[PDB]
């Protein structure tokens, strides 16, 4: 969900 | 109070992201713009910084905060990969709040560190390069959110990350 922040 | 003055700076920005006309905002599109490819510029990470880095001295600024998730913010070390997917964490050299799965973290390794806080609309930031740390309060109260203490080696920058629609940052002043 977060992971490309 | 004594605030510096921000904009975002669209050379660094992933191309996705939509920053506002006043260079104060960012959020996620689901279009990537035909931006130039600079080495300054975040390629997959959904990152922007501001134009304006700091090696000495203490500075303040605020943001503006989305209710839902999808956000990220503080400081990142200039050194911070630009290329590729990466981590999003103190070793890459980014110092951050994130609001994700309704929670607000402290973006601490390996594990998050869950904050509570209360509901946040706006963070005053306070990096402090002579003794090597940044904190976050939260305006309403100055109520403490994190501290960060890091012995920063190199130039200093404001970082923004928006990962999803439906949120956003925005810089004040």
């Amino acid at each position: 969900e977060a992971l490309f922040q | 109070h004594h605030m510096v003055e921000l904009t975002l700076d669209p050379d660094t920005a992933n191309p996705r992201l939509i920053l506002s006309l006043d260079l104060k905002g960012v959020r996620l599109g689901e279009r990537a713009q035909d931006l130039p490819n600079h080495p300054c510029r975040f390629d997959t990470n959904t990152r922007v910084l501001a134009s304006c880095g700091f090696s000495s001295g203490r500075h303040h600024w605020e943001v503006e905060v989305g209710s839902k998730d999808g956000w990220a913010f503080g400081v990142a070390r200039e050194s911070v990969r630009r290329k590729g997917l990466t981590p999003f964490t103190p070793e890459e050299g980014v110092w951050a709040l994130q609001l994700n799965g309704g929670q607000y973290w402290a973006v601490t390794s390996p594990e998050r560190s869950p904050l509570s806080c209360g509901h946040l609309s706006r963070v005053r930031v306070a990096l402090d390069l002579e003794v090597g740390a940044v904190s976050f309060y939260a305006v309403e109260d100055m109520r403490h959110l994190y501290t960060f203490r890091v012995n920063f080696q190199e130039r200093v920058f404001p970082l923004f990350s928006v990962c999803s629609t439906g949120t956003y940052l925005r810089i004040w002043p």
